[PDB]
Parts: C-alpha cells; sequence; structure tokens
RNA sequence: CCCCCCCGGCAGCAGCACUCGCCGAAUCCCGGGGCCGAGGGAGCGAGACCCGUCGCCGCGCUCUCCCCCCUCGGGGGGGCC
RNA sequence: GAGGCCACGCGCGCGUCCCCCGAAGAGGGGGACGGCGGAGCGAGCGCACGGGGUCGGCGGCGACGUCGGCU
RNA sequence: CCCCGCGGACGCUACGCCGCGACGAGUAGGAGGGCCGCUGCGGUGAGCCUUGAAGCCUAGGGCGCGGGCCCGGGUGGAGCCG
C-alpha cells in the first residue's frame, strides 16, 4: 500500500498547493479593486467640486465618517466619566490610537472626552502606514502581529476580510462590518510625537494638541508613528 | 502606565487536588490527558470535579 | 538539457523585475513548454584472502563512533541568509577610483600618501606609494582606514599582474609544528624576508607608475610628504 | 516591518509589487520627458541666441 | 504707477531666478550614523545517515528553437504563437 | 489601420453572446466568455528585502615581567 | 514486502517540561512560596570526623533578587551535618 498512500499524500498537498494559489490569486484581484475604487473615490470629489465652481455653486463634501483618536493626557486624576469613556474608546494608555466610526453617539463620546485625546479624520496613507506597521490583532484576547493573512483570514473571514487589504478597505471605508474588523484590532501603542507637542493642556484652535483638528491628525500620525 | 485594575486578574480555582491521594492523582493524571487530548467536555467536567473537595463533592444517595 | 540562457526579466530596482508574470510568461513562451509526465555505495566488498576465510567481507565505510559523549549540544534553526565572507558583495566608496592618492591613516605608514591600483576579492584596497617616494610596497589596506584626495593620476592601460591577490598578500607563518612546550626560544624566522618575487613585482609596478606621477609637477614631492593637522585647521573644513 | 521590508509587503499583499513596479516605471518615464523637454528648451534657446 | 480693455500670445507653473500652500493608491530610489543578534531538531521526505542550504512569499534557467554583442567554452541580450 | 497593459494561455463536448450565408430569419460554418461535464503526476537546478547572526574573515601580544578577574 | 548500510540527538523529577500574550507603585492589612535560618524527635545518607567535629577569625574564590549558603587559609581539639 506504499505506492498509494504516497499517491494519497501527493494528490492531498497538491491540492493544498492549488488552494493556496487561487486564495493568493483571489488576494491580488481585491487588493487591484480596491486600488481602482480608491482612486475613484478620490477623483470624484475633485470633480464634483470642479462642477460646482464651474457652475458657480458650493459643493459640500459629505462629512467624515472615520475618525482616528488618540490619548493625548495620562491616566492620574482624571475624572470618573472621562474615565469611563476613554475605557470604552480602548485608550488605557498616553498615545494610543483607535478608529472610531462618526456618528451622534461617537462624537458625543468624543466631546465628552475631549481635553484628553487629539483626534481627526485621517486619509487612505494613515489608514495603510497604522495598519502595516502598528497592526496588531486580538485573537484569542492576545496581541497578535498581522504578520500573515491567515491571522487575519482566521478571524474575520466569516465577514469577508482575509487580507491586510480587506481590513484597511473596511477600516478606511467604514463598512457593515467596520465594528467586528475595528475590535480585531489591537489599540495601536503609537511612539511619542518626535518634534513634539505644541500644548497638550489646551486646545488645538488655541495653539495647543487637545481635540479635534480636522486633518491635521495625519501629521500628527506621521510624527507620531 | 496603563489604566487597568488588577484586583481580579488571578482567577481563584483549583487547578490540582488538594489531596496527596496518589490514586487520586494517578487518576487526575488519566482524565488530565483525557481532557486535554479529546474533544469530550465530559472529561472536562469530570477532571474539574476531581479537583473539588469534600463539601463540593457532596455524597450521592442510592434513593 | 539546453543551453542555459540570460534573465530575460532586467531588473530595475533589487527585488523587482521590469516584467510583469504573463509578460515574463510570453517573453519565456511558457505557452509551448509545457510538461506533464515523463546512490554511493556505503559497503564495499572486497576479497579477504588467505584460506577458508570465506569468499570477501562486506567492508563498510564510515563505521559507527566508537565513544560517546555524555551530552550533546541541539542543532541550529535555519537563518536563510548569513553568507559567508568569501560570499559577501564588496562595496567601495565612489570617491576611490583606480589612480587616487589615498592618505593612510593607521599602521606603520601612518599618514603617508600613496596610490591607489584596484581593489582586490576581499575588498582590501592595494596601493604602492612608490617605493622610491615614501617607502610604501605593494600594500594592502583598508577603505576605512583612508582618506581619498580629490589629485588622481590616470593609471588606465598599465598593467597589474595578475598573481597580485589575497592570497598573495596574505602573511606566511612558521609557529608551531613539531614543537608542544616552549623551552628554547623559537624567536627565530621573526625578521621578515622580502621576497624575489615581491621584489619584481614592485618594480614592473613603479617602472610605469613612476612616469605618469612625474607627468604632473611636485606631486612626487607632494607623495613624499607626509599628511599631518596644523593647530589651524580642521578636518570638517577641509578639502581633500 | 512591510513598508521597510520588499518580501514581507509582498507576503501580506502580492499586487504591492505590480503597484511599485508601475510607480517606478511611470516615474522614469515622466523623468525623462521633462528631462527632454527642457534640453529641448536650452535647445531652442540656443537657436534663438545663435541662429546667426 | 494704478484700473478697465476688442482681446491677448509664448514659456514656465506651488519654479533647478529659495515670493506665498495642502498633500501622496495623486510615491518611489539611494546613502550615512547609532543601538541590538533574543531564539536554536523548521526534514510527511529518501524509509533520512557530512551540519535538515527547510516552510511561507518573490523571482531566474532548463527539460523548444533561432539569432545578436563581447570574451575563448564563458558572460551579456532580443524573443519563439 | 504600417503603441501600452493583463496574476490572459491544452484539447473534446456542453451552455451564453457576437458573425456568415440564412435554400421557412430552418441547417451548418466561425470568434469571445464560462464559475459547466466520469475518471490520478510535472522534476531539476539555482537567486533571495522570505518563520530573530553569521563569516567556509583577519591582526597583535604573551613569564620573575606582564594578561584577565565589573565582585 | 524498506534494507549495498540493521541505523538515527535531547526529552516526560507529568508536583515535569515547553509555547504565546498582557502585566509589575504601596502604608494598615490579607495570602502564597521559601533547595531561607535555629533547636530537638522518628526515618534515611553502608553520611562526615583525631590523616582533625563544633565554634571562631580571614585584603581568599564564588553562588542566590533575597533570606542566606558552599568552598580555600588559619585557630581549635570532639563531636557534626544533608
Ligand atoms: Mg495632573
Ligand atoms: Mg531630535
Ligand atoms: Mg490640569
Ligand atoms: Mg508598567
Ligand atoms: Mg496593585
Ligand atoms: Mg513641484
Ligand atoms: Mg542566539
Ligand atoms: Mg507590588
Amino acid at each position: 500500500n506504499f505506492a498509494e498512500l504516497k499517491i494519497k499524500r501527493l494528490r492531498k498537498k497538491f491540492a493544498q498547493k492549488m488552494l493556496r494559489k487561487a486564495r493568493r490569486k483571489l488576494i491580488y484581484e481585491k487588493a487591484k479593486h480596491y486600488h481602482k475604487e480608491y482612486r475613484q473615490m478620490y477623483r470624484t470629489e475633485i470633480r464634483m467640486a470642479r462642477m460646482a465652481r464651474k457652475a458657480g455653486n458650493f459643493y459640500v463634501p459629505a462629512e467624515p465618517k472615520l475618525a482616528f483618536v488618540i490619548r493625548i493626557r495620562g491616566i492620574n486624576g482624571v475624572s470618573p466619566k472621562v474615565r469611563k469613556v476613554l475605557q470604552l474608546l480602548r485608550l488605557r494608555q498616553i498615545f494610543n490610537g483607535t478608529f472610531v466610526k462618526l456618528n451622534k453617539a461617537s462624537i458625543n463620546m468624543l466631546r465628552i472626552v475631549e481635553p484628553y485625546i487629539a483626534w481627526g479624520y485621517p486619509n487612505l496613507k494613515s489608514v495603510n502606514e497604522l495598519i502595516y506597521k502598528r497592526g496588531y490583532g486580538k485573537i484569542n484576547k492576545k496581541r497578535i502581529a498581522l504578520t500573515d493573512n491567515a491571522l487575519i483570514a482566521r478571524s474575520l473571514g466569516k465577514y469577508g476580510i482575509i487580507c491586510m487589504e480587506d481590513l484597511i478597505h473596511e477600516i478606511y471605508t467604514v463598512g457593515k462590518r467596520f465594528k467586528e474588523a475595528n475590535n480585531f484590532l489591537w489599540p495601536f501603542k503609537l511612539s511619542s510625537p518626535r518634534g513634539g507637542m505644541k500644548k497638550k493642556t489646551t486646545h488645538f484652535v488655541e495653539g495647543g494638541d487637545a481635540g479635534n483638528r480636522e486633518d491635521q491628525i495625519n501629521r500628527l500620525i506621521r510624527r507620531m508613528n | 502606565g496603563v489604566d487597568i485594575r488588577h484586583n481580579k486578574d488571578r482567577k481563584v480555582r483549583r487547578k490540582e487536588p488538594k489531596s496527596q491521594d496518589i490514586y487520586l492523582r494517578l487518576l487526575v493524571k488519566l482524565y488530565r490527558f483525557l481532557a486535554r487530548r479529546t474533544n469530550s467536555t465530559f472529561n472536562q467536567v469530570v477532571l474539574k470535579r476531581l479537583f473539588m473537595s469534600r463539601t463540593n463533592r457532596p455524597p450521592l444517595s442510592l434513593s | 538539457k539546453g543551453k542555459p540562457h540570460c534573465s530575460r526579466n532586467p531588473v530595475l530596482v533589487r527585488g523587482i523585475g521590469r516584467y510583469s508574470r504573463s509578460a515574463m510568461y510570453s517573453r519565456k513562451a511558457m505557452y509551448k513548454r509545457k510538461y506533464s509526465a515523463a546512490k554511493v555505495l556505503a559497503t564495499v566488498t572486497k576479497p579477504v584472502g588467505g584460506d577458508k576465510n570465506g569468499g570477501t567481507r562486506v567492508v563498510k565505510l564510515r563505521k559507527m563512533p566508537r565513544y560517546y559523549p555524555t551530552e550533546d549540544v541541539p542543532r541550529k534553526l535555519l537563518s536563510h541568509g548569513k553568507k559567508p565572507f568569501s560570499q559577501h558583495v564588496r562595496k567601495l566608496r565612489a570617491s576611490i577610483t583606480p589612480g587616487t592618492i589615498l592618505i593612510i591613516l593607521t599602521g606603520r605608514h601612518r599618514g603617508k600618501r600613496v596610490v591607489f591600483l584596484k581593489q582586490l576579492a576581499s575588498g582590501l584596497l592595494l596601493v604602492t606609494g612608490p617605493l622610491v617616494l615614501n617607502r610604501v610596497p605593494l600594500r594592502r589596506t583598508h577603505q576605512k582606514f583612508v582618506i581619498a584626495t580629490s589629485t588622481k593620476i590616470d593609471i588606465s592601460n598599465v598593467k597589474i599582474p595578475k598573481h597580485l591577490t589575497d592570497a598573495y598578500f596574505k602573511k606566511k607563518k612558521l609557529r608551531k609544528p613539531r614543537h608542544q612546550e616552549g623551552e628554547i626560544f623559537d624567536t627565530e624566522k621573526e625578521k621578515y624576508e622580502i621576497t624575489e618575487q615581491r621584489k619584481i613585482d614592485q618594480k614592473a609596478v613603479d617602472s610605469q607608475i613612476l612616469p605618469k606621477i612625474k607627468a604632473i609637477p611636485q606631486l612626487q614631492g607632494y607623495l613624499r610628504s607626509v599628511f599631518a593637522l596644523t593647530n589651524g585647521i580642521y578636518p570638517h573644513k577641509l578639502v581633500f | 516591518n512591510p513598508l521597510k521590508n520588499l518580501r514581507i509587503m509582498l507576503k501580506l499583499n502580492p499586487y504591492a509589487k505590480t503597484m511599485r513596479r508601475n510607480t517606478i516605471l511611470r516615474q522614469a518615464r515622466n523623468h525623462k520627458l521633462r528631462v527632454d523637454k527642457a534640453a529641448a528648451a536650452a535647445a531652442a534657446l540656443q537657436a534663438k541666441s545663435d541662429e546667426k
């Protein structure tokens, strides 16, 4: 039965290799399609603004639906409500970052913890840098580095997210399974901001760092990780 | 510093029998192996009952 | 079997080929090169000889160990890199081109100005600030421990001998065979001897380097002089 | 680190290789175009200054 | 000198004449300095025997044939429907 | 009709669409796509941004004076 | 049907060994571990010792995060330790 069992193991290994090849091709084509979608959205915003300006009107862009929140103050002397909301945002340490889906409830929570955080609207590059350099998964309650696509697939494949690109797409374009994809990510442990901060104790619009800076959160992220 | 609380970190539970009965320890070895190497939750329940104390293992009447 | 071909995928950036998967498929013509279907003797038999010793003997090579140590060390994991030194790529600073005047920073020839000829297989430079000028023979040196000046001579179309290699310039030693414990001093041979082959090579190289040095004024005086730091001058403000 | 390690990035995202190759080819083409256009401008300046 | 012209044309273009921005799926390449090297039996295969140059990933060549350019068989290219 | 890209590349039969004659707009002859149909298999060398360092690199110095010992 | 080779590291005191992740302030106080230490008893070491026990001294060599411990040299003179 030796020849037959050799044939069995060769057939099993070959089927496994073909399955891996098919999945890799699928991942490649999904990433290509995501690239097409990203450039379509980026050009669409410009085109809409251009036609409004040609007509002499104003094109108001959609209010951003994704935010990046970074806790900037430490854990000493925190009021109970601010402490609770920071725990619900999973910011239990200074220079911890989390993606937040923006709506009325989340925005009001951000207003509650406004002095303790700096938040803004990340762009595609910021999402890519954050997921690729500091992306860790919460797999079996453990902080596991996203070194393989199988780690994402085994935890989120039931939602259709099977690769780094799928995770980045779901985070960037806030999809149906954004809650699952975001909670799968361990909160980002960012370094100290290289080059320093302006003033962590005051709001951004008064020369400090706390509060909502609209899109300067990308500059903060570049210096931060 | 991290804003967590450490008062409930250590779960209080039996990981082994407090008894020194060698026969009990041998059959705890057997059911440790069975609970590890089988998916039968019955073996897990039996192992955790073997860990238990006498008040947590009350006698069962014939009736 | 067939003749090996060139890569057919030019490298534009390290790790990335110029052509895609389908492009390289068409370039390789994989559409028609499709295939579907179609040791060492451990023991040796030797005639033992002698009457009624049986026929022969099946003598195995690599007999089992006579002794086993009380305990061993587990084998290492695999590293997918870490090439030996002989296989390392050799990098040369862009300021060091053949004919450049270099300044030696270490050794007995400290501060002397020499002429660079070629990088060797180990990356060590081969220099000869000609022996008639500053007593520096054909000698190896390390590019990390030299300063490449701006002055150069055109040492193209001169013949560096082929045998001038790392094995040629490698140091030789005498000690210590046939001697274990030192009760009689083995300090003999400590006087290094300049080989006649080395003298011939030095003469051959210098006879064709020197006329090009004399071709520009007082470069021979420059090479005879040694480099030094005056109290007013600072190496970061100096153009070499 | 991906974004620093090419093969790690390719393991996580095989399309990054084709994006990177397209970017390198596009940048080389654009650089050649700009160099040629500047050289043509300089040659036109030389012609209009020394046209005799 | 300023404004409107009946209207401009050319070059360049957030300028390599350093006037004034925000950026990178609309981003790539290269280089330098510093600190570090933790781990140690990864072999479904021959039934291993020199110390598993192994897994995942990215590639090259051959099991097809023509040529081209240098060396004097070796190296570098175009492909071949 | 004198370029660029493709992680597109076996046949046979089936389907879907397009084309021709269309002698009932029948019946055949051709292209493109397919995720469709009962039947086993590629191996052989390499290079490596690839599951945590190696060198199949080297030098000098060593007894009554010096080498090492952060305790 | 393995055999030109008759061969193939270590392991698993399971109260052991191995892997991964997060975490580490602390009075009063609570708990665990102690191959930390003292004295005596039952066992055990075919234990140590007048060719030198205990104790003590020591710019001697070390081990342990630590409590502490081992060894060298001297003194001492009959018992001592795991
Ligand atoms: Mg405070
Ligand atoms: Mg600085
Ligand atoms: Mg305050
Ligand atoms: Mg801490
Ligand atoms: Mg505490
Ligand atoms: Mg520009
Ligand atoms: Mg190591
Ligand atoms: Mg504590």
